[PDB]
RNA sequence: AAGGGUGCUUGACUGUGAGACAUACAGGUCGAACAGGUGAGAAAUCAGGUCAUAGUGAUCCGGUGGUCCAGUAUGGAAUGG
RNA sequence: AAAUCCAGGUACGGGUGAAGACACCCGUUAGGCGCAACGGGACGGAAAGACCCCGUGAAGCUUUACUGUAGCUUAAUAUUG
RNA sequence: UUGUGGUAGACGAGCGUUGUAUUGGAGUUGAAGUCAAAGCGUGAGCAUUGGUGGAUCCAAUACAAGUGAGAAUGCCGGCA
RNA sequence: UUCUCGCAGUCAGACAGUGGGGGAUAAGCUUCAUUGUCAAGAGGGGAAGAGCCCAGAUCAUUAAAUAAGGUCCCCAAAAUA
RNA sequence: AGGGGUGAAAUUCCAAUCGAAAUCCGUGAUAGCUGGUUCUCGUCGAAAUAGCUUUAAGGCUAGCGUGAGAUCACAAAUAAG
RNA sequence: GUGUAGUGGCGAGCGAAAGCGGAACAGGCCAAACUUAUCAUUAGAUAGGGGUUGUAGGGCUUGCAAUGUGGACUUGAAAACGAUAGAAGAAGCUGUUGGAAAGCAGCGCGCAAAAGGGUGAUAGCCCCGUAUUUGAAAUUGUUUUCAUACCUAGCGAGAUCCCUGAGUAGCUCGGAAAACGUUAUUUUGAGUGAAUCUGCCCAGACCAUUGGGUAAGCCUAAAUACUAAUUAGUGACCGAUAGCGAAACAGUACCGUGAGGGAAAGGUGAAAAGAACCCAGAGAUGGGAGUGAAAUAGAUUCUGAAACCAUAUGCCUACAACGUGUCAGAGCACAUUAAUGUGUGAUGGCGUGCGUUUUGAAGUAUGAGCCGGCGAGUUAUGAUAGCAAGCGUUAGUUAACCAGGAGAUGGGGAGCUGUAGCGAAAGCGAGUUUUAAAAGAGCGUUUGUUUGUUAUUAUAGACCCGAAACGGGUUGAGCUAGUC
RNA sequence: AGUUACUAAGGGCUUAUGGUGGAUGCCUUGGCACUAAUAGGCGAUGAAGGACGUGUUAACCUGCGAUAAGCUUC
């Protein structure tokens, strides 16, 4: 009983081939060259999904900032105020109001400013 | 069951093969379960049972026991015992009476013993070419007798 | 497979399948041991069980 | 005192050996206690070599002494155990 | 045609690192692509280092290494009185 | 509730190829092969449609293996 | 982590702290004892670093609080005295 | 004519090959030495140590892993005395 | 029987002979005695009769009973069963898709034929065949019957006489065969050398008793070993890198002085109907035409993958430090297995390949130019362990072989494991070994077997590839060295 | 003075097509391993194996042997 290969090693190997497809000549035609691009584009797509839940976190403090220091409160601060006065808002949410809602923005710098603490 | 639908008792028929150069998914894969680089991964094998690296074996170590009756063998013996005989259902035991019960052989010329201790409630008639002395006692002790071939 | 020529002559086994044997330094050299060593040495023993593994298959 | 001297002796015994130390194995070390027959001592007790730790070499092979085992048809012998 | 060739879109300085980096960190420089040159580097190419060591590897050679043997020589015995 | 990094290694559960045995089914109104596409799975893998192709193939339960290729200065053929 | 049975792999280790030997209180040296990491372990700090510090990655989330470390710009985050 | 030949002697020559031709056979010689060994997922997960070894790049046993079973406390760990 | 007794630098290893169960079965014939005839009868030679042995046989002399049964046997005659060519051999139309029906559907039919091949697709009834019934002038094989040659025949008595295999059996010195590494048995290179049924050899040195058998002469069917070839057939065997090296004109082309080494290469279409003819061209050829269902089936001839080379719609790219990707992200262009869609990616953050072997490799260590195919844990016989099934407490299970489809299986109990252990052994026995011991201690005072599957292991080449080598046979002095 | 597109010598990505190539799939006057029988040899009356020749027929293959792609008989 002499089994013979076909159709099952091309099977698998254009299913590699099928995902490193738009890479640079050599790594979407050989098989060998794109397996070793699809490891590699799994690992950076990984390792990338970690960074990118810090560097949007990054972007939105550096956004929030900046929006305070233009009426001359700091974050270190805003940040204390919030947790003084049980305010519990996202960077991100906080952030987007200060970006399209800025008379709301406003308010909640208004109350985390002065008011008393709970 | 029928030719369409046959099935084993589970856990009786297939269990996990070891395929030893499938892919390392399988976790037995390139080195195939024979470690790395040395005597015992290679084709020859595991050298030799008993083996120690050099130093003497076991057996090479311990002094050889002696047979006194060299050249010869121990003469066989067909034995009746008596723990075992009273689940047997016969009475006036000789060999002919055992060649009936298809217990000794027809083409045998074996010497029947007695042996055991173990007490027997109905009597026997034993036909035996040796018996102990206390097999002797529980047998008379009971209403049975024993005859001594020679 | 042949039981070792070896390992017969020298490893009788019993009813529980432990492996009789006999102890060494009972050849020559008599006067130096002790009398306590000698006749602690001439009685029969059992191989260990690091070495019971490799009797067993050897027999 | 485990050192020195004196008297009597040969336990520098036979068959063993519960329990432990240390060990890969093989081997090594300590040992209560039992039976036999002794030595010293009034007796209790002690003696299975020395104050303790080195003084030693497996298996195979052959030789020697004893022996309640075998003796290739039987009785021996040879040859073994 | 040829050896070569993991895929390449293939700079320099200091440092780092498997201890001498086109690819790492920090800086500097550099429009895209050829042609003719010369060899600095790519621990460049060709040859599973010939030197050294390892293998209870091989082969050649030597000798009062071991075990044997062709040949040479001596004796008994048969042909043989 | 306690967990789920992992080489050598141990254990367990599965996928896929070829053929055979029992059942059923599809196919010149177009099977295998073969190419493409913006599908489904936790993974081996599995479908749908269209082009080419011209005659065999599929599903289930078991059984037997020349049964799984990325590397061996691997062999052969082709092409850089 | 004790006992019994089946199947293994391992016998080239490295560095850091601590106590020493060899060296010269030299070695990213060599040989030991012990605590850890790497081997077989990613992430954050150390500019870059197998072994140092913080810790232990089941997958997804553009949610929140923190460890070592840090808050002029590169680069997230501070102010007073 | 190859454990041979030839050699005005260099280990020369014996069909571009000679420390002993070329070819076939024993033969799929042997290699403790390199290289390679092909599908997936889940649970667990080492060692680079001791002794012996004509042993040091190897081997055996012990130590460390894994699967099954037993031991519930007298077993094994973490703290205090 | 057993990997048993044994044999082994007692190491690696080697390993019977009895007995038991089966297949087949068959026993015959010479020498010598004694006698006949002939050889200058110096026969010690030739040709005949007689004889073939062991619970001894035969010859010598003397009688009874015999005319048969059987052969491994010669010629013939007759018959039967075959082999080498062959003859006969049943059963269907209509409609539909289609180039074409045999497919599909409707209504039927035959079968001792439903094995197979071909026929424009997939036919029990279209054809050739198959089942079944048959047939040989000639050659040849087996068996049977009849006759015919050759061989083949019992039980006594007395005599006490003769014959029974010689450089032979033994023995010594060196070797060997048997499982034995030389030793009772077998054999022999050298030397020596017996006896004659009250005899000789053997029963593991050897002697005696007992028992077994007749060496030094020959022939012997059957069961057993193998397949180059002929006929029929089969395959959980291969299907052009596979299977024999060879599907083709393969041991060919080719390589070498020679021995020797040794490839690759198959498929048009149902049918060549193989493209008349026209146009361009020198022509091959190409584009039309024509045949065909299909010409993108056109002789380059089934299907036609990737690497590789070119063309084009759309997007991006000439201040740019790049393991070439990933996460975000404008703009551009489209519309799908309708899905928070697809193609490209100005720009921002992060980012030193894959296997191997190492304490440690982005590696200035190693292996791969790319693509496709092939390429490395198997089989046979045993052991242990896990899991599961059958049968069970005088259990369990067969091996060879016979019948049966190249079967499941039935017969076959030869044997194997367990049932009692201890001891070196005779031996004893729920006990036994040690010992004066019963004390003490060691071992025991119970939990089976046959299969299936998996894992490991032993013998085989044993996961695959790789040596320098060694031994045996042949071919080479057309180059070269010497000599003639 | 400031922010600005068109460029593509050439290249990159996606998709479609053409060409070289013969992998995969289907098949086979071919191999392999056997079963049941037959048979187990040919040769000085010239063997096995070859050379040469023979056509109404180019060569090759096959058949045949001066009776030469065949002759006689049943
Ligand atoms: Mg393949
Ligand atoms: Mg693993
Ligand atoms: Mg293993
Ligand atoms: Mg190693
Ligand atoms: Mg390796
Ligand atoms: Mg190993
Ligand atoms: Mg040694
Ligand atoms: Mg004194
Ligand atoms: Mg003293
Ligand atoms: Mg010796
Ligand atoms: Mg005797
Ligand atoms: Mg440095
Ligand atoms: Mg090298
Ligand atoms: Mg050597
Ligand atoms: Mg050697
Ligand atoms: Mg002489
Ligand atoms: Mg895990
Ligand atoms: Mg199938
Ligand atoms: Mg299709
Ligand atoms: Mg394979
Ligand atoms: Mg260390
Ligand atoms: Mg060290
Ligand atoms: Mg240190
Ligand atoms: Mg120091
Ligand atoms: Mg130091
Ligand atoms: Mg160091
Ligand atoms: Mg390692
Ligand atoms: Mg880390
Ligand atoms: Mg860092
Ligand atoms: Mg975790
Ligand atoms: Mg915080
Ligand atoms: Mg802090
Ligand atoms: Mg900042
Ligand atoms: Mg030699
Ligand atoms: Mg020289
Ligand atoms: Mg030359
Ligand atoms: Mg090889
Ligand atoms: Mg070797
Ligand atoms: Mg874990
Ligand atoms: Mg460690
Ligand atoms: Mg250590
Ligand atoms: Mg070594
Ligand atoms: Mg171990
Ligand atoms: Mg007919
Ligand atoms: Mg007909
Ligand atoms: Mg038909
Ligand atoms: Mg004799
Ligand atoms: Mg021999
Ligand atoms: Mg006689
Ligand atoms: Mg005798
Ligand atoms: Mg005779
Ligand atoms: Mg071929
Ligand atoms: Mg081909
Ligand atoms: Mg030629
Ligand atoms: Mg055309
Ligand atoms: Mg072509
Ligand atoms: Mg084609
Ligand atoms: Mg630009
Ligand atoms: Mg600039
Ligand atoms: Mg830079
Ligand atoms: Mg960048
Ligand atoms: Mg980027
Ligand atoms: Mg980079
Ligand atoms: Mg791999
Ligand atoms: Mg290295
Ligand atoms: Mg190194
Ligand atoms: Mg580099
Ligand atoms: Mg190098
Ligand atoms: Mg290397
Ligand atoms: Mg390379
Ligand atoms: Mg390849
Ligand atoms: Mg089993
Ligand atoms: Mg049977
Ligand atoms: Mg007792
Ligand atoms: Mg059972
Ligand atoms: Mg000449
Ligand atoms: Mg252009
Ligand atoms: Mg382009």
């Amino acid at each position: 009983m002499r089994i013979k290969g076909g159709k099952q090693t091309r099977v698998r190997r254009k299913k590699w081939l099928k995902q490193a497809s738009g890479s640079f000549g050599t790594r979407h035609a050989s098989y060998k060259v794109a397996k070793q691009t699809v490891i590699q584009a799994a690992k950076y797509a990984y390792r990338d999904r970690r960074n990118k839940k810090r560097d949007f976190r990054s972007l939105w403090i550096l956004r929030l900032n900046a929006a305070l220091r233009e009426q001359g409160m700091t974050y270190s601060v805003f940040i204390n105020l919030l947790k003084k006065h049980n305010i519990e808002i996202n960077r991100k949410v906080l952030s987007e109001l200060a970006i399209k809602e800025p008379s709301k923005f406003n308010l909640i710098v208004q109350k985390v400013k002065s008011e008393q603490p709970k | 069951m029928e030719l369409n639908q046959l099935k084993s008792v589970p856990k009786a028929r297939n269990h996990k093969t070891k395929t030893l150069g499938r892919g390392h998914g399988s976790g037995l894969g390139k080195t195939s379960g024979r470690g790395q680089k040395g005597q015992k991964a290679r084709k020859s094998g595991l050298t030799r049972p008993g083996f120690e690296g050099g130093q003497t074996p076991l057996y090479r170590r311990l002094p050889k026991f002696g047979n006194a009756r060299k050249g010869f063998l121990k003469q066989e013996w067909v034995v009746l015992n008596l723990n075992k005989i009273a689940k047997l259902k016969l009475d006036k035991i000789n060999r002919a009476s055992l060649i009936e019960k298809q217990v000794i052989s027809a083409k045998s010329q074996l010497p029947i013993k007695l042996i055991g201790h173990t007490k027997l409630e109905k009597p026997l008639h034993f036909e035996v070419h040796k018996v102990s002395k206390q097999a002797l006692k529980a047998v008379e002790n009971a209403n049975g007798s024993v005859k001594l071939l020679e | 497979m042949k039981v070792k020529s070896a390992a017969k002559k020298r490893f009788k086994l019993t009813k529980s399948g432990q492996i009789k044997r006999k102890h060494a330094y009972t050849s020559h050299l008599a006067p130096h041991k002790t009398t306590k060593q000698k006749r602690h040495l001439r009685k029969q023993g059992t191989v260990s069980a690091s070495d019971f593994k490799r009797i067993g298959n050897l027999i």
